[PDB]
């Protein structure tokens, strides 16, 4: 029995993201 | 196009397992060959070069036909041989070196099939020799002109010295000459144990000269090489001789880049197969052609792991020897063998775990006991062959459902918590549990071993509820945790940090900033990602000083330090969104937060990790360069055929410059720290008059061994400052002696 | 020149999977496939969380990003992720040496991948899982339970 919840990503806002380095 | 490809499956497809004979495939091919020569000349050259270069662990096989054609043909002989030693001379030029190994080996295997005249071949030997008596030249240089000559020997010794052994004995008191005065300053820093019991890890050189001589006292006697022509004796008895050109090694060049010196890897012995064959002696040049072989198996089929771990299952011999313990260890010579192992790591674990496959009967326990004969022998590893151990171990039982005999390392638990078995385990736990959860590790590690296990990875918001309300910026805190829960925007973020009262940098500011950050995006990696990349100019703005980093690296360690893992992560991607440049990582890391986890391994990864991308990033901006310019350049010879581009390679070029410049200052400062750390150690220890010795300074000695041994390819170029500014005659001989021995690791 | 038979890769090589949803031709998919650095990492479990598959994935070669593979609705995983690395050769060695290799007990199937836009990491599956999730009938602690189907 996994004992750990599921992880919720709900609002995991992703909007532009470039590695600058 | 179906002649070459068919002459390529005929010559390939002679060595693998058939009903037929050896010998009548030989012949057979041969036929064929013989009946289809006056029209595929240069084809069937071609692939005899290829195959006498790319199939070493059939160089037997092929050398026995390339006889029978001889005996066939006196033109055909002449013309492969002249086309041999050019190719061999191309090589030469080319600075790849095993082939010109591999070419030497088959050219001495030819020669025990009568198709080249001894002295020819103890005039080549004497000139190999002899360049041992050149001035000035680098003795990586002398090394693998002798080791050719030597590891040439096994194959056609006994002709070469039935022949000619009055030349014989001057060309060997001259090798004896050179060998009493090498210089084995490289040896400390590429052993895998620096014990010598129970078995001495001595250089491949000295080793081999030792089989060299063993072999000579038995009569050059071996008992393991094939040799199919043995039969086919009338045949090649009856073939006429040819005699190759004068050779003369190419001259030194500047440019030249020989091999580096190696460390055989020894760690069995024979009695560890009561049962088995006689596996043979440490000395004995029977373990040597072995491990050669199985070397080349591994590095001619290292693409598809299946079919590497069929053809070392069915690797064949003139004797049955204990083929497993033979396949284990010199799987395990690659894997821990220093600077990089022949091919990635992940590439051996799963040659493993296919070779335990095919053979789950016998293998698996000879892996078990090379698992504990290494962990009986830890108390002097070198820390990176720790490091690469640890890894392998952790990925290799992670696939075998974490089920190891833990009861067995209980003596880690009587000795000392620091010391390098019970490090080791502590280590292997911690990275069993970043490839499961803390409560399978709990589950499976008996109760005793419970002081070991990693901390639980739970975040450690210093804000909490419980905190008391005196700290300040408790109630900027709040604020915060009400607008990240309001989706506010960077603004109003802005305006919430106004009101903190400062102690164009507020410790306290970054802190409760960072801190809520991380608290509120603290359930999985791509949360704590997006919320990095979508507040990553409140970063930028508040951490423009490289103090600002520091103190955002530090606070991100308080919040994650029962993790270190997301510590790794986090510091990757901060990393790559430019929030902290690499220096700064590398100032975080030397730091007297850090002092009681400098030991554990995350710190080391994150190191070699932040090398690894800034070396990426200027290799990609160097090949944009490089684009750039090869396109500037074709577009203006097609127009002269017939200033933007130009002013963007410039740009570009001084882009690199300045890439170059930083990827210095980030070793240099690595190096700085490192010295100075040692300094102050060696010099507190000795005011206290206690041992210097200690697992602390092993590990961070160690650790420079580790980052001269991953990147000697660019040290090669900061050598002259190296030397000038850090490892200078004042320094302490303790330090100096690695710098010693990375100079000479190519020199 | 060289043999053909050593320069065999057979783990780097396209599979039989075609995107769906791919906005254009077979013949620029293949192009992109043949040049891309997106590794599809499926069979994992839910519970899975995303700290061991960067320490595995990280230790075949350096990580530039990783996307979970969210619900369409729940925004909680389902079993699969997106593993972009930095170099092509990072992705070849992870397609040799990291597929198959078991992970939380459990086969880790890596293929490669067109790249990543938004939209792409939420389930096609009109569950909101994956549509093997709604498709398969054998029970599976780590992928919730019986399928989709089974319960409705
Ligand atoms: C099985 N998958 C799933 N997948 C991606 O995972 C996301 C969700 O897909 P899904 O819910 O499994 O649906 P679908 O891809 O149609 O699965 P299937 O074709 O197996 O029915 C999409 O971005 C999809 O492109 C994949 N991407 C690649 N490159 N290779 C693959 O085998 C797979």
């Amino acid at each position: 029995g996994d004992p750990r919840a599921i992880v919720e990503y709900r609002d995991l806002d992703a909007p532009d993201d470039v590695d600058f380095f | 196009n179906e002649t070459e490809d068919h002459l390529e499956s005929l010559i390939c497809k002679v060595g693998e397992k058939s009903a037929c004979s050896l010998e009548s495939n030989l012949e057979g091919l041969a036929g064929v060959l013989e009946a289809d020569l006056p029209n595929y000349k240069s084809k069937i050259l071609r692939l005899l070069c290829t195959v006498a270069r790319l199939l070493p662990e059939k160089l037997t096989i092929y050398t026995t036909l390339v006889g029978l054609l001889n005996a066939r043909n006196y033109n055909f002989g002449g013309e492969f041989v002249e086309a041999m030693i050019r190719q061999l001379k191309e090589s030469l030029k080319a600075n790849n070196y095993n082939e010109a190994v591999y070419l030497v080996r088959f050219l001495s295997d030819l020669v025990n099939c009568h198709v080249i005249a001894a002295p020819s071949m103890v005039a080549m030997f004497e000139n190999f020799v002899s360049v041992t008596q050149e001035e000035d030249v680098p003795q990586v240089r002398r090394d693998w002109y002798v080791y050719a000559f030597l590891s040439s020997l096994p194959w056609v010794g006994k002709e070469l010295y039935e022949k000619k052994d009055a030349e014989m004995d001057r060309i060997f008191a001259n090798t004896e000459s050179y060998l009493k005065r090498r210089q084995k300053t490289h040896v400390p820093m590429l052993q895998v144990w620096t014990a010598d019991k129970p078995h001495p890890q001595e250089e491949y050189l000295d080793c081999l000269w030792a089989q060299i001589q063993k072999l000579k006292k038995d009569r050059w006697q071996e008992r393991h090489i094939l040799r199919p022509y043995l039969a086919f004796d009338s045949i090649l008895c009856e073939a006429l001789q040819h005699n190759l050109p004068p050779f003369t090694p190419p001259p030194h060049t500047e440019d030249s880049v020989y091999p580096m010196p190696r460390v055989i890897f020894r760690m069995f012995d024979y009695t560890d197969d009561p049962e088995g064959p006689v596996m043979p002696g440490s000395h004995s040049v029977e373990r040597f052609v072995i491990e050669e072989n199985l070397h080349c198996i591994i590095k001619s089929h290292w693409k598809e792991r299946k079919t590497c771990a069929a053809q070392l299952v069915s690797y064949p011999g003139k004797n049955k020897i204990p083929l497993n313990y033979h396949i284990v260890e010199v799987i395990f010579a690659e894997l821990f063998q220093l600077p990089a192992p022949p091919h990635i790591d992940v590439m051996y674990t799963t040659l493993l775990i296919e070779l335990c496959k095919l053979q789950p009967g016998s293998l698996p326990q000879v892996l078990a006991q090379a698992t504990e004969m290494l962990y009986m022998r830890l108390d002097t590893m070198n820390t990176t062959c720790v490091d690469r151990f640890i890894n392998w171990f952790s990925h290799h039982l992670s696939n075998f459902q974490f089920r190891w005999s833990w009861e067995d390392w209980s003596d880690c638990l009587s000795q000392d918590p620091e010391s390098p078995k019970p490090k080791f385990v502590r280590e292997v736990l911690e990275k069993c549990m970043r490839l499961s959860y803390h409560q399978r590790i709990l589950d499976i590690v008996p109760p005793t071993f419970s002081a070991l296990c990693p901390a639980n990875p739970t975040c450690i918001y210093k804000y909490g509820d419980e905190s008391s309300n005196s700290l300040p910026g408790h109630s900027v805190a709040l604020c915060l945790a009400v607008a990240f829960k309001s989706k506010a925007t960077n603004d109003e973020i802005f305006s919430i940090l106004k009101d903190v009262p400062n102690p164009s940098f507020n410790p306290l500011k970054i802190e409760v900033f960072v801190q809520t950050l991380l608290h509120l995006a603290a359930k999985s990696f791509s949360h704590s990602f997006s919320a990095l990349a979508k507040f990553h100019e409140v970063f930028k703005t508040l951490a423009e000083s490289d103090e600002g980093k520091l103190h955002v690296l530090r606070v991100m360690f308080e919040v994650w330090r029962n993790h270190p893992q997301m510590i790794a992560v986090l510091v990757d991607k901060m990393i790559r969104t430019q929030i902290v440049d690499c220096a700064a990582v590398a100032n975080w890391i030397f730091s007297s937060e850090l002092s009681r986890d400098f030991t554990r391994l995350f710190v080391w990864e994150i190191l070699h990790s932040t090398i690894r991308k800034m070396n990426k990033h200027v290799l990609k901006i160097q090949k944009e360069l490089e684009e750039a310019k090869e396109k500037l350049a074709r577009q203006h010879k097609r127009r002269s055929d017939d200033g933007v581009l130009e002013e963007q390679i410039e740009r570009l070029q001084e882009k690199v410059e300045s890439a170059q410049s930083e990827q210095k200052n980030l070793f240099l400062v690595i190096f700085q720290r490192f010295i100075m750390i040692l300094t102050e150690h060696l010099v507190r220890c000795e005011t206290d008059g206690t041992s210097v010795l200690t697992p602390w300074y092993k590990n961070c000695i160690e650790r420079l061994q580790q980052i001269f041994l991953q990147h000697h390819q660019i040290i090669q170029q900061y050598m002259v400052t190296l030397e000038n500014l850090l490892f200078t005659a004042e320094l302490d001989p303790h330090i100096l002696a690695v710098f010693q021995q990375f100079c000479a690791l190519q020199a | 020149g060289l043999l053909k038979a050593l320069r065999s890769d057979s783990y780097v090589e396209l599979s039989q999977y075609r995107d769906q949803h791919f906005r254009g031709d077979n013949e620029e998919q293949e192009k992109l496939l043949k040049k891309s650095c997106t590794l599809y990492v499926g069979n994992l479990s839910f519970y899975t969380t995303e700290e061991q598959i960067y320490e595995l994935f990280s230790k075949s070669g350096d990580i530039k990003k990783i996307i979970m593979g969210l619900d369409k609705m729940k925004k909680t995983a389902c079993g699969f992720c997106f593993v972009e690395y930095y170099s092509r050769a990072d992705a070849e060695n992870a397609m040799r040496y990291i597929n198959g290799t078991r992970l939380d007990d459990r086969i880790i199937r890596t293929d490669w991948d067109a790249g990543f836009k938004e939209g792409r990491q939420y389930g096609r599956g009109r569950s909101g899982g994956q549509v093997r999730d709604e498709y398969r009938q054998d029970y599976d602690a780590g992928r919730g339970g019986y399928g989709k189907l089974a319960q409705n």
